[PDB]
């Protein structure tokens, strides 16, 4: 609800209040004939009320001619209002979404003992991220002896019953698995945090004359363009081209209702502020 | 729809506890005046844009909250007209186009069935295709 | 790879980064700020950045010292024509490595095949690829009035 | 309607889009000359309208395309995105949009020769392994310190709301006339 | 508190209200009216959303 009218808008329209109201009683009001006192406060709670879908009880003016500056005001309040819900449904038809873990980084990882309930992770072994995590983080690779995994799919489903909500394994393939997953549910994190960066390759035998022609002919499809379409054809994703309808919640809405608090302690202070006025 | 349940909850008690507070505000100051009845008929009043009660606050700490409650009580109606448009504006359904090269049914699945008739020149066609063997 | 003019004295400024690591530093012996053609001059400097760390650790664990400085043409590296000479060869870098000037290029050389050719490189110590840049679009209405 | 559908086109995106496929004069991109780019979009075939473009534009290095792009004499530079990635995060007016093209990393470059090839290229595997390029990938390259991007709902600034408030203040002023009027008519009739 | 009163009060209530209306003494029926300025409400936001 702060989203549109840069408070340049709000503040501006406060001072024309003030003007408005200042000459509708000081000129408008003592010069004009027929003139159930009109002060100034009786006035300021009329053009505001006009402005804020005006449903207080007020107390007009009488003169014509503060009519008709009251008139042009609720003119004002009309186009006041219709600009704040259109841009206000706006905001609310373009939003996004944002994600809940952060990466490897965190302390889930490294200690799942002396922490919050315990983080269930782990991989299939015989591999080389078992080599990373076995040689980089010893106490993190024992922890994940019990949760290791006998294949991509057995890890995959365990994600969707509870079982596990962090699986280890290369990114060519765990982005390739989210990428084909059915509903669009299991969501990578970090949207392509990569530790350890390395590659695939051929394993040729050691000091052979083919590794140079290979390579060479590996940098060709490189160069001509062939791994990009094989990337499209072989490795390409339902989920990885991409605005939805929620409902406003106590959370959403809790800065109108802070505000609602806030007068409330402004109302109370000016109470026993106008305590001491009389009192003294 | 565009509230959840607990939200329509807090704006209907807040009502209630301006309109107690407009009736303490205004009796209690040093300075006809808001009784506890018609305190109740400004604040829903004002929320639900009705002429119904004839009284305002009269004192200066009572008038503040009138002058707030009336601003809260329009975001709370522009958000419901803002909140159902998005709703209404974004609630499209989605149906299969650009052809066969769509990715979203590219992979098949049992929930949509393709089909063609048996023996014909579209079975020749993927049939001889490459790429369209799945 | 930063390159910053060296102090009036001819020492690297020290600088040191957010968490309180020193920044590691060398000094670079490369052309003038717009070009040595006319200003036949090549001012040291001090180089630092991903590159240059990346080469101090490389020189600690291989146990070898250095003598970095930048490319005299300030360019990367294609084969090119040139009438003039009738004959193919390598510009900057490319051409400093072949020419003998320089035993290593530690810098941004994506892994070609024209490059890969003539010169070898090792395992790739960044994984990238081409991109875009284009300019942030800051939101402004195009509401003339409330009309 | 109109603030919903006040959008500044969408984006330029990547080379699939066929604006960048035709050269109009409007649209400028280039590269720097002499690099890896220029190579790849010289050897591929149905890129070559694009070269075509690029080499009436090519900048002599990449720290220039970027000032041009910020001087809004350019509107796609197309570079290493390890480079780009950089000015995004580093300047707030400059947004990084497109999809990654011609894979291929950086690596330490040495002759045929090079009694070093096996130790160095070990050596970066080590580091990655040991998590040393991710250290220098944070000292180095993850800034961040700056906003990627929004869905662009503009908020409504006082110069397109200036419409109303000039008319507001010009019923005081026409009411300056108007109750000079008033007084007129009571005493008129 | 007639009929005509009473239409002319609730046809301004679902229509933006901003004519002069004559409310009822009751509170009864001004819990009615209350109840029916939440339909006004509500019919006026769905009407201009869809639109
Ligand atoms: C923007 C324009 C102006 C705005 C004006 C705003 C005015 C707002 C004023 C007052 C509103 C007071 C509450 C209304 C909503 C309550 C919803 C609710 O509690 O849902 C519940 C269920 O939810 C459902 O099952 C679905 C929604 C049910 C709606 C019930 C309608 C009748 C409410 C009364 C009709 C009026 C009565 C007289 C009112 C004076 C959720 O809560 P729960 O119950 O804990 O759920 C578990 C159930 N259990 C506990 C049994 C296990
Ligand atoms: C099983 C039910 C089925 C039908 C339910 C139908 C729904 C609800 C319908 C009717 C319920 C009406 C609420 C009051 C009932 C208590 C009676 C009473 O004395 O009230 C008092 C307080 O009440 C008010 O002041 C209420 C005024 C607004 C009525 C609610 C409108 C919101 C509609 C729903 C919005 C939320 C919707 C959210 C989602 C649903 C009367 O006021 P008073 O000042 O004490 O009077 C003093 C007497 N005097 C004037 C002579 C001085
Ligand atoms: C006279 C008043 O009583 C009003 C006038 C301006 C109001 C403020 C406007 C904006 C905000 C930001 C909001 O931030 S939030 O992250 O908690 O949503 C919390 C509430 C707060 C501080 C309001 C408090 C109440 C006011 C002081
Ligand atoms: C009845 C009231 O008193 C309310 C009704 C609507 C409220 C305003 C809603 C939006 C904004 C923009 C916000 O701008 S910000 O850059 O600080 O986010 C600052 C606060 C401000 C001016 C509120 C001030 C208090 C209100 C006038």
């Amino acid at each position: 609800f702060l989203e549109p009218f840069s408070a340049d808008v709000w503040v501006m329209m406060f001072v024309m209040l003030l003007i408005v109201s200042a000459v509708a009683v000081f000129v408008f009001e003592y010069f004009s004939p027929v003139g159930p006192s009109f002060t100034i406060g009786k006035a300021i709670w009329l053009l505001w009320g006009l402005v804020f879908n005006n449903s207080v009880p007020v107390q007009n003016p009488k003169g014509t001619t503060s009519k008709i500056m009251v008139s042009v005001w609720a003119f004002f309040a009309v186009i006041f209002l219709a600009s704040y819900t259109a841009n206000l449904a706006a905001f609310m038809i373009q939003e996004e979404y944002v994600d809940q873990v952060s990466g490897l980084s965190d302390k889930k990882f490294q200690r799942p003992n002396d922490f919050s309930p315990p983080f269930r992770f782990g991989t299939v072994p015989n591999g080389s991220t078992e080599r990373n995590i076995r040689n980089n983080y010893a106490e993190m690779h024992a922890y994940m002896g019990k949760f290791n995994q006998r294949g991509v799919d057995d890890a995959l489903l365990s994600l969707k019953t509870g079982k596990l909500d962090a699986f280890i394994y290369d990114a060519a393939v765990l982005n390739y698995m989210a990428g084909r997953d059915e509903g669009c549910k299991l969501v990578t994190i970090g949207s392509g945090k990569v530790f350890a960066s390395t590659g695939y390759g051929i394993a040729i035998q050691k000091d052979s004359g083919w590794k140079r022609q290979v390579d060479l002919a590996i940098l060709q499809l490189f160069g001509d363009g062939e791994m990009e379409e094989l990337e499209a054809l072989w490795l390409t994703g339902i989920c990885h081209n991409e605005v939805m309808s929620s409902q406003l919640d106590i959370d959403n809405m809790a800065g109108v209702f802070y505000m609602l608090g806030a007068a409330m302690a402004l109302s109370l202070i000016t109470f026993i502020s106008e305590h001491l006025f009389y009192w003294q | 729809q565009p509230f959840q349940s607990t939200l329509w909850l807090l704006v209907g008690l807040s009502v209630h506890v301006v309109a107690v507070m407009l009736y303490l505000l205004d009796r209690f100051s040093p300075f006809d005046a808001l009784t506890l009845s018609s305190a109740m008929w400004f604040s829903w009043g004002v929320l639900l844009n009705s002429g119904i009660g004839e009284g305002a606050p009269r004192s200066f700490s009572a008038r503040i909250l009138g002058m707030v409650w009336a601003g809260f009580a329009m975001i709370i109606v522009a958000s419901y007209t803002a909140n159902l448009a998005a709703f209404l504006v974004l609630d499209r359904p989605e149906e299969r186009i650009t052809g066969i090269n769509d990715p979203r049914l590219r992979n098949p699945s049992d929930k949509f069935i393709y089909a063609t008739v048996k023996q014909s020149s579209v079975d020749i066609y993927f049939r001889r295709q490459v790429e369209l063997s799945t | 790879v930063y390159v910053k003019p060296t102090l009036s004295d001819g020492t690297c400024k020290e600088e040191f980064t957010v968490n309180g690591d020193p920044v590691k530093k060398v000094i670079c012996t490369g052309p003038n700020d717009t070009s040595p053609g006319s200003p036949r001059h090549t001012v040291p400097q001090c180089c630092y950045g991903f590159c240059i760390d990346l080469l101090i650790k490389l020189a600690r664990t291989m146990n070898f010292t250095y003598e970095v400085h930048l490319v005299a043409d300030g360019k990367f590296g294609t084969q090119e024509r040139v009438n003039n000479s009738n004959k193919k060869e390598w510009n900057g870098m490319m051409g400093e490595l072949l020419s003998g000037q320089a035993d290593m290029i530690v810098a941004p050389l994506t892994i070609n095949n024209e490059r890969a050719q003539y010169i070898e490189f090792s395992k790739p110590f960044k994984y990238q690829g081409l991109t875009i840049l284009v300019k942030k679009e800051i939101p402004r209405s195009t509401l003339d009035s409330f009309m | 309607a109109f603030l919903v559908l006040d959008r500044p086109e969408e984006r330029i995106t990547g080379i699939n889009d066929p604006r960048l496929r035709n050269p109009s004069d409007k649209f400028i991109y280039a590269t720097v000359k002499q690099s890896s780019v220029d190579i790849y979009f010289r050897r591929q075939v149905e890129l070559s309208t694009m070269y075509r473009h690029m080499e009436k534009h090519n900048y002599e290095s990449a720290a220039e395309a970027i000032q041009a792009v910020r001087d809004n004499k350019l509107h796609a530079f197309i570079w290493d995105s390890a480079v780009l990635e950089f000015e995004a995060s580093q300047k707030c007016d400059l947004v990084t949009t497109g999809e990654l093209f011609f894979r291929s990393g950086f690596g330490i470059g040495m002759r045929k020769d090079s009694p070093w090839k096996q130790n160095v290229s070990l050596s970066i595997l080590k580091s990655h392994e040991n998590g040393f390029m991710e250290d220098l990938d944070k000292t180095w390259v993850r800034y961040q310190e700056c906003d990627s991007r929004s869905n662009a709902p503009a908020t409504l600034t006082f110069e397109n709301m200036a419409g109303v408030f000039m008319l507001v203040a010009g019923g005081i002023v026409a009411g300056i006339f108007l109750i000079f009027i008033e007084i007129a008519y009571k005493r008129h009739k």
